[PDB]
């Protein structure tokens, strides 16, 4: 049994935290250098996001095993900022050794780290005023998602993507007390056409089936027949036996089923909802027969695809051919067909003005590799806007608010002068590691970088004037337009001091040979 | 590339602290006695770790700067010599963080030289101005530091004796640094610490008078730098002697020329004569000295060569090497020269005043035996230095480790408000400042980490309302119970380490 007491604990707490904070600080900002991953299947993966990699990296230490759930809380709530919570909390951690090497007890600083987190959150209430009206604040989010798109997945900013993405959120926020749920929206991506192609779907999409162009390709009234019952013969993936008595019996059988095709028409059409969609599929033989018989039908529909159209319409599904009513049919706002991609086929877009229970941004790609990289830029852009739609609290982060609270917490070590002053000092110098790290991965000297806006804090307090990372030489945050949500930065304060609190929680560092084994 | 001198630097930074880390225990009046193992092997109970550096050290160039660091603190102040060790190893902790950060040592050098000039400016505002021409203000200022130090058992009666001694050479109010090169310490073998006093001019040892005078009024201080004998290869009297005539004819002629040189001494006017050792020459003829002392001149003999060079510059007895240098300016002019044989064992000649530039001040140390005499020697010289360091730096600062906690509180704040790529260096410079009173607040006991953050609880709000008081053994204001120091012993301990640090940063 080996026990690693105190410092010997913290040396194990250094080395994994030293490793994970150093790999994040090469990845802050649009100058962030990308993270490469070989999978456990031996598969090349290149991201720049920590919450991807911390989920993908096989964690092998108590510090490292923590970071999966710690970065789970940030990305699910805030999105971007996976790197900054790791860089900050490790920088308190390595400084806490220096305090423990100074002889300062690890408990009294962990007491003071929480109070140092309080005065920083106190400062963010003064920083970066929190009133941004609904029509106007789309445009800085149009600028913010320009930053996420225009430097990482696509060099020159798909304009149609960042403007649709701010519009999908107002579709759900108004129905949901100025808040969006992330299961009422979905970032839907299907390659096949052009990478410039990007659409907003108020419901879901299914690939519309037509078997012949000689048979009429229809689209009609805003009501969908969400069916599982057969409007066309279905296929539950098996086989009967085929037997007919005569060939002329099969000649009459084609005339018999043609009346049976019209009976499936005259039952559905008298209830409404002329766009028929059935779950189990069929070949194209009786498909274009029903197209000739003047109602379109969609075949080979996925299993859960009938559910997502049901909640998007808000109505139910028709279970059986004998149970027939309109409440079990779809309640749609618009059913129109738009071509899937540019070259292959068409969809049937079922929009609703009734229920925003599945509002899906629908993008296309000319490359399979780029789209999940595009969606990952879109995953975090749809999470930061959830912060704004509740409260319009914003922050000018990226180097302005980092040096600003580092003034304040270091001042609060002097205003509140007691034992936690080195804990506040370990908090304040660690705040300077972040805009260093935005210039460290950049080509700029980060040592010069911390100097400039520090003089600006002598010039002006509560800065909308922090560093750039586009190397334009124009260091702002309101004319460089690097602006984030105040809720998101405040969440990063809570998460970083959580981890240092978490590794301090028992005094037990003994093992039976098995505490990490 | 500087990568091979890079590894040399971190080795030098590590090695300089490792010898200096033993002085962390020896820091303060509650500091630890450090028992020295000699190079041949013997125990030596030792405090005042500057003396430890002079006694036992390792041969390392960073370590050889350390013995130079305290020696400069010995000669400029003589006090703060333990604290001048601790500040330099504290700064090296700041150096390791920034070199690991990747900051050039040229940058770290010039940042510390700026912050040194900047720190003593704010430290001066912390200090309070005291008088240097008021003799009484000098008395209260000195003994409070003397009671703050370890020895005050004899420093009580010996404080005002030193105060009257320096007051004679305090002619202006500016009151320059102090020459100890007119201050002569003289031991008297008997007598008492109560009987120690200040005798003006210089006080001489054993006189050698064959027929010479004992008390001469308005004496003429003379110097002899010439021999009275024959050349010497094997014999002082180079004869192959086996005969009475050959020893008679050549040795009466040796008497002849020393007859004529002796007469030239008294005719030019001499009453006190300075004669060095006869090993500093080849021989001195006592028969000519008997004829000289028969010409009524009081004579001392056998004194050191460099000690005469102290005497020549103090009382204006400019060097006489021959008969031709018998003048009025080469010879000093005493008002009264006599020897005191009583008031204690032994006997010491008293040149009671002389025609001297400035004021030649001499103390007579007495005591029962040599160890009792050596007790007063530390007692006078420490009392001499605390006056010396206050006339160098006019203002007074309350001592006790608190102004470092004060100054680090401002230098962290100003380095933020100034600017800097080197702003980290000054903020690491100030982080080195509170290491030394923390290591002092280990020797006081009463946990230093809990201690040091609660002084700048008082240095932030009330700017000082608590201090480290070794009288209390901990948290008590150095203004409440008075623990003071001169301004120089803090500054000179500060500035010499900074100059040492910027050197070894630039040292490959």
């Amino acid at each position: 049994k080996s026990r690693l007491m105190g410092l010997e604990a913290l040396k194990s707490h250094i080395m994994a935290a030293k490793a994970v904070a150093n790999t994040m600080r090469t990845s802050l900002g649009p100058n962030g250098l990308d993270k490469m991953m070989v999978d456990k299947d031996g598969d090349v993966t290149v991201t720049n996001d920590g919450a991807t990699i911390l989920s993908m990296m096989d964690v092998d230490h108590q510090i490292a095993k923590l970071m999966v759930e710690l970065s789970k809380s940030q990305d699910d709530e805030i999105g971007d900022g996976t790197t900054g919570v790791v860089v900050l909390a490790g920088a308190l951690l390595e400084e806490a050794e220096q305090l423990l090497d100074r002889g300062i007890h690890p408990i009294r600083i962990a007491d003071g780290y929480e109070q140092a987190a309080r005065v920083a959150i106190e400062h963010l209430d003064k920083i970066s005023d929190s009133v941004l009206v609904d029509i106007k604040d789309t445009e800085p989010l149009i600028q913010t998602a320009k930053t996420t798109l225009g430097s990482k997945v696509v060099n020159s900013c798909h304009r149609q993507m960042a403007e649709i993405a701010v519009n999908a959120v107002l579709t759900v926020a108004d129905m949901e007390r100025r808040d969006v749920d992330f299961e009422l929206i979905k970032v839907e991506g299907k390659v096949g056409g052009r990478l410039e192609d990007t659409k907003l779907i108020k419901g879901v999409i299914v690939d519309k089936d037509f078997s012949h162009p000689q048979m009429p390709k229809k689209v009609e009234d805003a009501k969908i027949a969400i069916l599982t019952c057969p409007f066309e013969p279905p296929k539950p993936k098996t086989k009967h036996k085929l037997d007919v008595t005569s060939v002329e019996d099969y000649k009459a059988l084609q005339k018999y089923e043609k009346e049976k095709f019209e009976e499936m028409i005259q039952q559905i059409k008298e209830t409404g909802a002329n766009l028929a969609i059935c779950q189990w599929g069929f070949d194209d033989e009786a498909n274009h027969l029903l197209l000739q018989n003047n109602l379109p039908a969609v075949r080979w529909v996925g299993g859960p695809e009938i559910e997502l159209i049901a909640i998007a319409t808000g109505g139910r599904i028709v279970p059986r051919f004998s149970e027939l009513t309109a409440e079990k049919l779809g309640f749609a706002g618009l059913v129109q067909e738009i071509s899937f991609g540019t070259t292959k086929d068409k969809m049937l877009v079922i929009e609703q003005c009734k229920n925003s229970r599945a509002v899906t941004i629908f993008i296309r790609g000319g490359n399979k590799m780029i789209i999940e990289e595009a969606k990952r830029s879109l995953h975090d852009a749809l999470c930061v806007i959830r912060n704004l739609i509740r409260d319009n609290r914003v922050v000018y982060g990226g180097g302005a608010a980092e040096i600003s609270c580092a003034l304040a917490v270091s001042q609060e070590a002097d205003k509140c002068p007691t034992l936690e002053q080195y804990a506040m000092r370990a908090f304040a110098d660690a705040l300077e590691v972040i805009p260093m790290a935005l210039s460290e991965n950049s080509g700029m000297n980060p040592i010069q970088t911390m100097t400039e806006v520090r003089a600006r804090q002598v010039k002006e307090m509560n800065p909308a004037l922090g560093i750039d990372c586009l190397h334009k030489g124009t260091n702002d945050m309101k004319q460089q337009h690097v602006i984030e949500t105040l809720i998101g930065k405040k969440q990063q304060i809570s998460l970083a001091t959580q981890m240092v609190r978490m590794i301090l929680k028992i005094d037990d560092i003994r093992k039976p040979g098995e505490s990490e084994e | 590339d500087r990568d091979k001198p890079a590894q040399i630097r971190f080795s030098n930074i590590s090695a300089a602290k490792a010898v200096a880390d033993a002085i962390r225990t020896s820091l303060g009046p509650k500091g630890m006695d450090k028992m020295i193992q000699d190079g041949k092997g013997d125990v030596t109970i030792t405090n005042d770790g500057a003396t430890i550096l002079k006694q036992m050290q390792v041969l390392h160039p960073a370590a050889r700067m350390l013995v130079e660091l305290s020696k400069a603190q010995d000669i400029e102040a003589g006090d703060g010599t333990t604290s001048v060790v601790i500040i330099a190893g504290s700064l090296l902790d700041s150096c390791t963080k920034l070199l690991q950060k990747g900051i050039h040592p040229t940058i770290i050098s010039e940042s510390f030289q700026k912050a040194l000039e900047k720190g003593i400016e704010i430290l001066t505002d912390m200090s309070r101005p005291v008088e240097l021409s008021d003799r009484e203000t000098l008395l209260n200022s000195a003994t409070t530091s003397l009671n703050s130090k370890v020895v005050s058992q004899y420093s009580s009666l010996l404080s005002p004796m030193s105060v009257n001694a320096v007051m004679k050479v305090i002619d202006p109010a500016t009151a320059t640094s102090v020459d100890l090169r007119d201050i002569k310490i003289v031991k008297k073998l008997g007598g008492t610490i109560d009987d120690c006093e200040l005798v003006e001019g210089l006080v001489l040892t054993q006189k050698v008078s064959n027929s010479g005078i004992t008390r001469v009024e308005k004496a003429k201080i003379g110097l002899i730098q010439f021999c009275l004998s024959a050349p010497k290869t094997d014999m002082d009297n180079q004869i192959v002697v086996s005969d009475y005539a050959q020893m008679d004819r050549v040795l009466r002629e040796e008497r002849a020329y020393i007859l004529n040189l002796v007469k030239q001494i008294k005719k030019t006017g001499c009453n006190v004569l300075l004669i060095q050792k006869s090993i500093l020459r080849d021989a001195l003829s006592d028969l000519a000295l008997h004829f000289l002392n028969k010409m009524k001149i009081m004579v001392i003999k056998d004194i050191e060569r460099e000690d005469i060079e102290f005497i020549c510059k103090t009382i204006g007895t400019k060097p006489v090497a021959h008969i031709d240098q018998f003048t009025a300016d080469m010879l000093g002019s005493a008002e009264l020269a006599e020897e005191v044989n009583l008031n204690g064992s032994g006997k010491l000649l008293k040149i009671t005043g002389c025609a001297s530039p400035g004021k030649t001040v001499t103390i007579v140390v007495r005591g029962s035996n040599k160890l009792v005499i050596e007790e007063a020697e530390r007692s006078i010289h420490d009392a001499l230095c605390v006056i010396r360091c206050l006339v160098k730096k006019r203002a007074l600062i309350a001592g006790g480790g608190a102004p470092e906690i004060e100054l680090a509180l401002r230098l962290t704040e100003y380095s933020r408000t100034l600017s800097g790529m080197e702003s980290y260096c000054v903020r690491a410079f100030a982080d080195a400042m509170e290491v030394i009173p923390s290591t002092l607040a280990e020797n006081a006991g009463l946990n230093p980490i809990s201690t040091v953050t609660e002084l700048r609880n008082r240095h932030a709000q009330g700017e000082k309302t608590a201090g480290i008081n070794v009288r209390k053994g901990g948290i008590s204001n150095i203004l409440e119970e008075l623990v003071v120091q001169p301004l120089l012993v803090s500054v000179s301990a500060l500035t010499l380490a900074t100059e040492t640090v910027r050197s070894i940063l630039k040292i490959d």
